[PDB]
DNA sequence: TGTGTAT
DNA sequence: ATATGTGT
DNA sequence: ATATATACACA
DNA sequence: ATATACACATAT
């Protein structure tokens, strides 16, 4: 149907099934081999992603990588999305900015579209470990670069490994948090349309206040 | 298999806020001092590293944007050889920083090559208004090995133009004049009041009329006939396809004139004749108006001025006058910064050097023995004297050449003129310093 | 507009039988000497050059090929990139001459990242194989800053597998392990008869063995019971891809096998169950047999020698042995070239350092009248004097920290011991330097 | 009709006009500015040329740039062609050895399916100029680089600038060539067709024994 | 049908 | 409705 | 960031 | 070698 996307052995079913949405090639081919058999599919997102807030969704679907998301996923844009082909949505991003402030906003008011999905928790960022540490067997893996911070000093002496994006981690800590995942469920607060107006709206001039505040 | 719950709002605050104010502070909003977006200021470095000694190597620009990423940037190397090459043109540069080799392209006919051909160097631009990049700040960062904003002569962010765009901020500077500019400069820097650096659009024969902040750019036509026009200079913003198929051909299809195509190396040059569908009021003003309406010749723009301060922080100016003041301010201090530092390294310099000459001096006459002493034995007997005791191993570190009967009178004369320049350094003030260097900007 | 005629026989023996003689000599076929190709030639002279002071320091592939050109390359930049990613691989290489950071793969999955976002470096293999490289032969091209061709003490074209297409000739070679082309190129130094080097693939737990100029490459299995068996290895060609889509699920297919994987970092291992439809003999060697080539643990492999030798010109050898033997002939005369060289180096220093010796033993005596003298005058006393008549320049400059009353002596006996390193250059032949230079290969 | 390909005024009318073959984008973007748009054409090969003897009819078709030159000329490769598009066909490939005996010769067996376009001299090639220098006061083209030592003695002065690929010429250069071009016309020998078995045919012994001479 | 250096 | 310049 | 097609020669 | 698309703001 569609390239790229590694499917699962139990992908259209009510099991669990989780499509991992990684920032790139590199990450899903290091995800092919450290993935479980089954609940386990991903679709890269080549660069960055169209903001889906106010047009209509004839005009919506004219980007690549919504209509390939529509596709792998269940979810039909004008519709409630329940029948879906998987089961969890686990985006995972780089540790930069792009990553968290740029794609990850984007998807979220992509899918926003759907907002029964948020309070079931079947949307969900992967973490990823800013900063490793090998010490000896004990491996460290801070997700911001605040708990490193003050947890310098904490233990006798580590060495710490910048990462970069999801292809600077090894075989081996990819398929930890493959299988041993550190979820961050997202759940949409009493206003929604109230902050995704301020921020993926085309009025700047309530973001001039926003960055002041 | 954990599962933190955590809101949607509180995300906003916390990465979207930084992904923002990232874009904001360290993307696409240059810096008031040096005027570089901090990718501009990373491929720059990386060509200054890459000059060394032989600074006059023509490095591609897969090497110039390749070696950044263990100088700090994070953000691909694919993106630094066009913000490389945009620095490099030879025709949309009123004052380039870097000297460029390759298809460039011309204002005629304007595409470049592909950026992984075009071969880039520091110009001599570069070394002239840039100065005290030792004196400059240090980021916060450790990675960031390029400081934290260069130091420039004049405000940079002028010079060429620029135009970035940000979340929730966007700036757009009109390229300056460079002799408004150092004249601005100077006006400011003995305190006297501004006067407005005056837009200077590269190769440009045209001229820029300002009227209520919306700076018009003008070209000039000459009737050489009565039904014969040669069209001169057009707007900098036009090339020749835009101009062929957005007036011209329409021109054309109107029947009321038609031209001729008398492009060469030169800038654009029109000749066209006109029929009797179009109107030849003998009025000159309203034949004027007629030919700026339908020929272009008149193009509007308008400055958004918003730069970033020495405190990393957006500052939206509404004149170029008030951003050259706080430039000059700024720069006056950096210059104090950089008073204290060179006489400091003066002072040291030349308690070296005394000290070098007053020891070819004893050797000379003999006062010190240097045969039978050992590296410890000779260095804590030269080390006890109270006034040899600051400097012994690049004391003693000197050469049979170096204790030469000549080479102590020009120790002599170098500790004159280490003397000379201690003295210069301590008198001379802020003011005479920033002019001596505004002085010598061609 | 002029016309000129031409004839295709002259244009097939004038223009495309100089591209024949191009992609054979130049391109696509390794030169015995050093086993490396044209476009390797560059990469690892890069390489070096880069590495300099740092020699653990990983640089990208980017900037490792993105200055070929300056040294010679007249190809474009990838095709560098993609020699030096297959060069610097970690574990298809037995004897790897570029150390390699990065997501080569392995044998369970071949598949590198993207030949740019890698890191590569000179690996310590290099630095021990690759004794001489100042003395290698120069190119007659005045623009191919490398040699012709590297000095490696052992034949590394043999060490990892070379494997080119050309036109009108291609070559395979295939990869020998280093303990066995050592043996042979020992015995082929000291003249016994030499035997044949033994294929070993790199973490390959099978066997080889030769079968009149073929190899066979043979798996192992072992039995745990009637029932039921465990594949430890299979042959180098088979991927687990390829492994399980091709010869594994077929006959699993067809009610003979159940299989299930053991892959790990010494992986490719299978556990493999009978059923019935596969009729198992008790008769071992039919049963032996059958289970080797049905699934494939068998295969055979013919090498293809033809090598570009010193001359410039193509070269096929029928046997691996022809090859050491022509290859240390050609080294003996290489390594006693560089044993003149360093006849003639040792000739030198050892002349610096008596006149140092002596020129220190001169002003400790103070002979020289090193009183009221310039550099003129200090030239003219020095080069008046035989022994310091040749060194001036770096005779007469050392710092004032390297001469010393104990280093008097100190250096004196830096001298003496000079003749030690005088007469190891001298006293030996080819045979002692090879053979020290082949056993210091770990 | 064709991308890539940049027609004439006098297309498909009696004219002299030319198709030029280069092999690079760049070429043809610097012909485009002086390309004279009624007597000229133009058409880039991207990668090496298919060896297009001995393959049937039907698998000749396949190639893109074997499709797009037949179609841009008009040439049917089983019928006479007496209805050509373009007068002449110049080859202007570069001046490197993969231009001159790879492309070169590759095209001039493609194109000898027509064995009467060679007569008539309407296929030529464009020599390019290799060690063009500033020879006294002005520049100077050599085309061969043998020329250049046959005369680099009788130059009093001159500088040294290599065209490594059509892309280094600038537009001054190639106004010259292409505006007062020097054409090579190819005229096929008596023994042309067992010529072009001997290189484009699937023998690799005659192909040995001719480079052993 | 692979295998490695070039347009 | 459109150009400008760093990011994916 | 990836995705696009050919030559060549032996097994 | 080239072709492949979007984020951001504000005059015009
Ligand atoms: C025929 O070669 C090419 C064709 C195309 N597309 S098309 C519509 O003409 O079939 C695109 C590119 C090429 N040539 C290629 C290269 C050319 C020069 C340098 C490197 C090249 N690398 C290529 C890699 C894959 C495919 C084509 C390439
Ligand atoms: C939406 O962004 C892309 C889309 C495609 N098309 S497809 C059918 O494969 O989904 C391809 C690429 C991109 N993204 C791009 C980049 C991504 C990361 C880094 C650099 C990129 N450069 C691009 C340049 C042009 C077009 C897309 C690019
Ligand atoms: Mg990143
Ligand atoms: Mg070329």
């Amino acid at each position: 149907k569609v390239h790229k996307h590694i499917k699962a052995n139990l992908c259209g079913k009510d099991a669990d099934t989780t499509l991992f949405l990684t920032e790139g090639d590199s990450a899903i081919g290091y995800l092919i081999d450290v993935r479980d058999k089954e609940l386990h599919g991903g679709y890269p997102l080549r660069g960055k992603v169209l903001n889906s807030w106010g047009m209509s969704y004839a005009d919506m679907l004219k980007n690549k990588e919504l209509f390939d998301i529509c596709a792998i996923t269940g979810l039909v844009l004008g519709e409630k999305a329940e029948n879906l082909n998987y089961h969890n949505i686990a985006i995972m991003t780089d540790a930069d900015h792009d990553g968290l402030g740029s794609i990850y906003p984007s998807l979220l008011g992509f899918f926003s579209n759907w907002p029964e999905l948020f309070e079931q928790g079947r949307i969900r960022f992967v973490k990823t470990p800013v900063i490793i540490a090998h010490v000896g067997k004990k491996q460290e893996w801070f997700y911001t670069v605040a708990e490193y911070e003050s947890a310098k000093d904490a233990l006798p002496k580590h060495s710490i490994r910048y990462i970069k994006g999801l292809g600077s981690l090894e075989k081996s800590e990819y398929r930890e948090m493959i299988q041993n995942p550190v979820y961050d469920v997202v759940k949409l607060p009493e206003n929604w349309k109230e902050l995704f107006e301020m921020l993926m709206g085309d009025n700047a001039d309530l973001r001039k206040e926003w960055m002041s505040q | 298999m954990q599962l933190n719950n955590r809101d949607l709002k509180s995300i906003i605050d916390n990465e979207a806020l930084a992904y923002a104010m990232y874009t904001v502070e360290n993307r696409a909003i240059p810096n008031m001092i040096d005027g570089f977006k901090p990718v501009q200021r990373f491929v720059i470095a990386r060509a200054l590293d890459l000059a060394r000694g032989n600074k006059d190597k023509f490095h591609k620009l897969a090497s110039i944007a390749g070696g950044v990423a263990d100088l700090g940037y994070h953000h691909g190397e694919n993106s630094a050889q066009d913000a490389g090459a945009l620095m490099a043109n030879t025709w949309n540069n009123n004052f380039p920083l870097l000297d460029g080799q390759g298809n460039f392209g011309s204002r005629t006919v304007q595409k470049a090559a592909a950026s992984r051909y075009i071969f880039a160097r520091v110009s001599k631009n570069f070394y002239n208004v840039y100065k005290d990049t030792e004196y400059a700040p240090v980021h916060q960062d450790k990675e960031h090995i390029p400081p934290a904003f260069y130091l420039p002569i004049i405000p940079t962010v002028l010079l060429n133009g620029v135009s970035g765009i940000a979340t929730g901020y966007a700036t757009y500077i009109l390229p300056h004049s460079v002799s408004s500019v150092k004249k601005a400069v100077l006006q400011a820097l003995q305190g006297k009041k501004v006067t407005k650096p005056k837009v200077e659009f590269p190769e440009f024969r045209g001229e820029v009329v300002e009227i209520d902040g919306q700076y018009e750019i003008r070209g000039t036509y000459k009737f050489t006939s009565r039904t014969q026009m040669h069209i001169t200079e057009i707007p900098y913003k036009y090339d020749r396809e835009t101009y062929v198929s957005k007036i011209l051909d329409p021109l054309e299809n109107k029947g009321f004139i038609t031209w001729d195509d008398a492009c060469g190396e030169h800038g654009f040059g029109f000749k066209v004749k006109f029929r009797k569908e179009y109107s030849l009021s003998d009025n000159e003003e309203e034949r004027h108006a007629k030919i700026m309406k339908d020929f272009g010749l008149i193009e509007r723009r308008s400055q958004n001025i918003t730069v970033i301060n020495e405190k990393g922080k957006l500052q939206v100016y509404d004149n170029v006058v008030d951003l050259i003041k706080d430039f000059v301010e700024v720069r006056k201090t950096y210059v104090q910064k950089r008073i204290d530092n060179k006489i400091k390294e003066t002072e040291s310099a030349f308690r070296l050097a005394f000290a070098k000459a007053h020891f070819i001096k004893k050797v000379i006459s003999g006062e010190i023995v240097v045969q039978g002493k050992t590296r410890k034995e000779l260095t804590e007997e030269l080390s006890k004297i109270d006034m040899y005791s600051s400097y012994v191993d690049k004391l003693v570190g000197m050469n049979i050449f170096h204790m030469t009967s000549d080479e102590a009178k020009k120790l002599a004369e170098e500790a004159k003129a280490k003397k000379e320049e201690n003295e210069y350094w301590k008198t001379t003030d802020v003011v005479t310093e920033y002019t001596k260097d505004l002085e010598e900007i061609k």
